[PDB]
RNA sequence: CUUGAGUCUCGUAGAGGGGGGUAGAAUUCCAGGUGUAGCGGUGAAAUGCGUAGAGAUCUGGAGGAAUACCGGUGGCGAAGGCGGCCCCCUGGACGAAGACUGACGCUCAGGUGCGAAAGCGUGGGGAGCAAACAGGAUUAGAUACCCUGGUAGUCCACGCCGUAAACGAUGUCGACUUGGAGGUUGUGCCCUUGAGGCGUGGCUUCCGGAGCUAACGCGUUAAGUCGACCGCCUGGGGAGUAC
């Protein structure tokens, strides 16, 4: 429907969580047909600047092809969910299915 | 008739943009000002600074025939860019010749680092080259009798930045410029640079592969501010010349001379 | 402007370098620019007088250049 | 002397942080297309990366900030 | 804007062609459509002043057509207004 | 009280007064002067030999501490900001960082209006 | 009938608009730590804040407003205007080829809408800034300029107001007439042999030719050469006032 491209940062005391609500966020999209073209966990990173206290964070890209409503709906998840602590989705004009440079 | 277009097209295929064709017939020596006609549409204002070899007088008379160089068109009045440049691609052939036997020989005669690699000397143009390729081995030349004579092995060069190190001794033996800027960081590494243009304030010598640095005033000799820098180097000259700062965010590399 | 004097560099060195970083910043002069408030019809007007006398330094001396002096 | 236009590139990408890095200052600033001479159409795109990035904490604000 | 199928649908309906696509009536249910969508955007957004201006501009394109085609050919006007359920 | 090797100065330079803070490293003031309270007023205070002998004073304040390396931030626009920095150097700390604090909006806050003069 | 006008196809750049989120810096205040006599301010002072612990400095919190760098005689918009980042809804512009419609066009008195800032109404909000106001200076005086404070207001919602040097002081639409140097945004070909080479479109900054102009200047974005429609002027004041 339309190519969004997702980055959330997750809490690092959460880390060993992240799997679950990566497969749970996966799950979501694949129920309103939805394709998820590539997916990235990018680990334990350090923080250019210190969010909510912490200096480091565990990112996760994933790009997915969905319709509005379940990216919506995922987003309100991220807002309430406290383990994430920033999200970034961001449209995209095509699917992009190859890998990042910080992946390569 | 077609005669002209067809002569047109003739004269088109019977010249080049570069200093290429050795063409120009120097048809008026004065000091200080030599001058050609290479088939373009004025005669070049020529120093007498391209044409003296080695030791500083004059080799050509009248008749003589250098090519220029060219791509640059009308300042105001005039035709080129100096011929002495023209004679670097000649430089750069002989040097690409090693490729073909993996060896150039002439004489290199490399007596210390400006920065960290001796410097070699080829006919009148000398270059600097880094510090590996004076020597093949750790012999070091400080022990040979000063500018030695032997050739020119190559060690490394670098390929767009024109810097090559050549290997003296041992017969026997046989986007771009900003992302990776350390290789002449680290605090002082001396190069040899030619000027550009003196702004007044500046005189900008710029050679290590599409580069600015600039040298600005207050360094370029041992007086301060009574300067002003077109009295005190030159124009269009390879100098002394080393970083003292590089960022390689606002790309200013501000390099000095008076070191 | 963050700078650490290397080991054994000298003082007068490492500050001339710190003052060389803040020259870079534009801190000084950023400062210098916030102190009061310029309404925006100055700004614009500053900005575009700026331009014009650039333009002027550019290319009506280029062409008084030409011409010799003496 | 633009990079982007001879690579080629058809967007800048945000997560490709060390090619940012060249573009932003030693104190955390977007680097002006002057200095650089990145062509103005990719220059926005760039900024755009950068401010991009500074959100996700990929890239610094500033120097100091902590 | 009106989405490419949509578009497509409406040229197939009114267009005789089918790839005519430029008929006075296909245009003006192309606009017609376009108004309509419209309206529930500017229900929701009052002050889209400038949103609304293409709204406008584009009704006025519709009413000259309409015009244009009254002028040309009655029966065939009379039956688009049926269609589309112009009042006029 | 305890004596600490390592500590700031924080340079506050003003137009009008330069006022030097020596601190430990966690942010707990140990001793100050200005220049101002150096024996200069109106003129004489915002002048960079007032700033420096501020320094000085602040310097000889901390001597008990017992402080050798010395990590320098300045901030503000003013006279006082190398010549500061100098006198600190003199009176004989190892001086490690120096570092620029000048709070820059990122365009937040009205300034106040312009004088007319 | 297809050259004007429009529709469709694929892209393109954009601070175009509306709505909802969020980020970081900085100011202010609150609470606490450290610490000790000044801070602040100016031409110079004083009012003011300070030993009831200020200023400085560090930690934590609150809240509002605006978005450094990018950033540009750059971009978009009918004008007013529009500037962090993200999403949702949405208007226009331009190019590439084709295909279609077939004069459907231009202009517009009345009419309708949009229309900076200030201002008004009701309800919120209120950090900073600041008409009014107060004090301190300056001064012959100082109902000002400068300083210290400071309330409407600025901010949001929904209404009203309908004006500005709302300016390019230049109505809109179309056609035609020498050149140069740029910027920006497409696009065709060419060995992209390289950042290039040769074109071809849109918008745009500066200089200048003929011509025009009282001159200043304008000059293919005309203030030139013409056509279509509208708006407006008829000495200065009285007056854009009175009724």
């Amino acid at each position: 429907m339309r190519h969004y491209e997702i980055v959330f940062m997750v809490h690092p005391d959460q880390s060993e969580q992240v799997p679950g609500m990566i497969e749970r966020y996966t799950a979501a999209i694949t129920g309103a047909e939805g394709k998820i073209h590539r997916l990235e966990d990018w680990g334990r990173r350090q923080l250019a600047y210190p969010i909510n206290k912490l200096h480091k964070a565990h990112y996760v890209l994933m790009n997915v092809e969905a319709p509005q409503e379940v990216i919506d709906e995922l987003e309100t998840t991220f807002r309430f969910n406290d383990a994430v602590i920033r999200s970034m989705v961001m449209r995209t004009k095509h699917a992009v299915t190859e890998a990042s440079p910080m992946v390569k | 008739e077609s005669f002209a277009q067809l002569f047109e097209e003739s004269l088109k295929e019977i010249e080049t943009r570069p200093g290429s064709i050795v063409r120009g017939v120097v048809v008026a020596i004065d000091k200080d000002v030599v001058l050609v006609d290479a088939g373009l549409k004025s005669e070049s204002a020529i120093p007498a600074e391209q044409f003296k070899n080695a030791q500083g007088e004059l080799e050509i008379q009248v008749g003589d025939e250098v090519d220029v160089a060219l791509d640059a068109v009308e300042d105001g009045f005039g035709e080129t860019l100096l011929s002495r440049e023209k004679a670097k691609r000649h430089e750069a052939w002989i040097t690409l010749e090693k490729a073909y036997e993996d060896a150039e020989t002439v004489t290199g005669v490399i007596n210390g680092k400006v920065k960290g690699g001796f410097t070699v000397e080829l006919n009148g143009i000398r270059a600097f080259l880094p510090g590996s390729l004076v020597d093949v081995r750790p012999v070091r030349d400080t022990l040979h009798l000063e500018g030695k004579e032997l050739e020119f092995k190559v060690i490394k060069l670098d390929q767009k930045r024109n810097n090559v190190v050549v290997s003296r001794r041992a017969v026997i033996e046989s986007e771009d410029p900003w992302v990776a800027i350390a290789k002449r960081y680290p605090e002082g590494t001396k190069l040899t640079g030619r000027v550009t243009n003196l702004t007044d304030y500046g005189c900008f010598v710029e050679i290590e592969e599409g580069v600015e640095g600039l040298v600005h005033v207050s360094e370029m000799d041992w007086t301060n501010k009574n300067i002003h820098p077109s009295k005190v180097v030159n124009v269009g000259d390879v100098v002394e010349v080393m970083v003292l700062d590089i960022d390689e965010e606002r790309r200013r590399i501000s390099l000095g001379l008076k070191q | 402007p963050v700078i650490k004097v290397r080991e054994n560099e000298p003082f007068d060195v490492a500050l001339r370098r710190f003052k060389r970083s803040c020259e870079k910043a534009g801190v000084l002069a950023e400062v210098r620019r916030r102190e009061f408030y310029e309404k925006p019809t100055t700004e614009r007007k500053r900005a575009k007088a700026s331009a014009v006398k650039r333009h002027a330094k550019k290319l009506a001396r280029e062409n008084a250049r030409r011409t010799r002096l003496y | 002397f633009c990079r982007f236009t001879a690579e080629g590139v058809q967007e800048i990408d945000y997560k490709d942080i060390a090619t940012l890095k060249n573009y932003i200052t030693e104190s955390g600033k977007i680097v002006p297309s002057r200095i650089t001479g990145t062509r103005a159409k990719y220059q926005r795109q760039l900024a755009r990366a950068i401010k991009r990035a500074r959100y996700l904490s990929l890239l610094p604000y500033t120097d100091r900030h902590q | 804007s009106l989405s490419t199928e949509a578009t497509a649908k409406i040229v197939s309906e009114f267009g005789r062609d089918a790839n005519d696509t430029g008929s006075t009536e296909v245009q003006v249910a192309l606009l017609t459509a376009q108004i309509n969508h419209l309206q529930g955007h500017f229900a929701e957004h009052k002050k889209d002043h400038h949103s609304r201006r293409g709204l406008l501009r584009m009704v006025s394109q519709r009413r000259k057509l309409l015009d244009y085609l009254k002028r040309k050919d009655v029966a065939r006007y009379t039956q688009l207004i049926e269609r589309l359920g112009l009042r006029r | 009280r305890k004596q600490v090797s390592d500590g700031v100065a924080h340079i506050h330079a003003s137009f009008n007064n330069t006022i030097v803070t020596i601190t430990d490293r966690q942010g707990n003031a140990l001793g100050w002067a200005t220049a101002g309270g150096s024996g200069f007023r109106g003129s004489r205070k915002s002048t960079p030999f007032a700033a420096q002998v501020a320094a000085e004073r602040c310097a000889d304040a901390v001597k008990e501490y017992g402080i050798k390396n010395l990590e320098v931030m300045v901030k503000g626009p003013g006279p006082g900001r190398e010549s500061t920095i100098r006198a600190l150097n003199a009176a004989g700390f190892r001086i490690t960082n120096i570092t620029d604090v000048t709070p820059i909006p990122h365009n937040g806050c009205r300034p106040p209006k312009k004088r007319r003069v």
